[PDB]
Parts: structure tokens; sequence; C-alpha cells
């Protein structure tokens, strides 16, 4: 719906395998969870500076 | 080129022709056209054909 997360998390272990099909390298991060407002699985956008 | 041949065809055309005993107007350029310019290294990079 495009709510900002009240929380932040944080990146971790940005990884070095690239992909063959698309071109592209997996990141993960890391995001406290209090309230049950994100599901495993689900569609989402992240912000990274 | 193409700049003067789109500015001709969006605002210069119309007016000419819209006055008073002009009959056919004729331009001798083109306008605008969104251009693809492909990469075959690109293209072979993302396993993609045209």
């Amino acid at each position: 719906d495009g709510i900002k997360f009240p929380q932040d998390g944080t990146l971790e272990f940005s990884d070095v395998t690239v992909d063959q099909t698309t071109g592209s390298i997996t990141l993960r991060a890391i995001f406290p969870n209090p309230d049950h407002t994100l599901l495993p699985g689900m569609f989402v956008r992240a912000r990274l500076e | 080129q193409e700049d003067i041949s789109d500015y001709v065809a969006a605002n210069m055309k119309d007016a000419i022709s819209r006055t008073s005993g002009v009959g056919d107007v004729q331009l001798f350029g083109s306008q605008y056209a969104m251009r693809i310019w492909m990469n075959p290294n690109e293209l072979n990079k993302f396993q993609l054909t045209p």
C-alpha cells in the first residue's frame, strides 16, 4: 500500500554469487517485527542508503 | 534535422495549412520516433533475442 515501516532494519551479508538468468546478486536485510505487521513470502520494496 | 522537422510538423504545419488560399502542404522531413538501439552483447548477457 505504500506505508513506511515505523521500524528500521539493517543490511548484512551482501552475497557474492551472480544469478545466471538475470545477472544480479542478492542481499539480506534484518527487520524487527514486534507487531507481526510483516509476513513471510510477501513482496516488498527496500530503500538502501 | 530531426528536432527542426518535428517542430515544423507540430507548431508550423497546422497554422500554415489553415490560412486562406493554401492547398496541399508537404513536409520534407520526418517527425520524431522512439528509436530503440539494441546491443548484441547485452542481449546475449540476459539470454534474450530481438
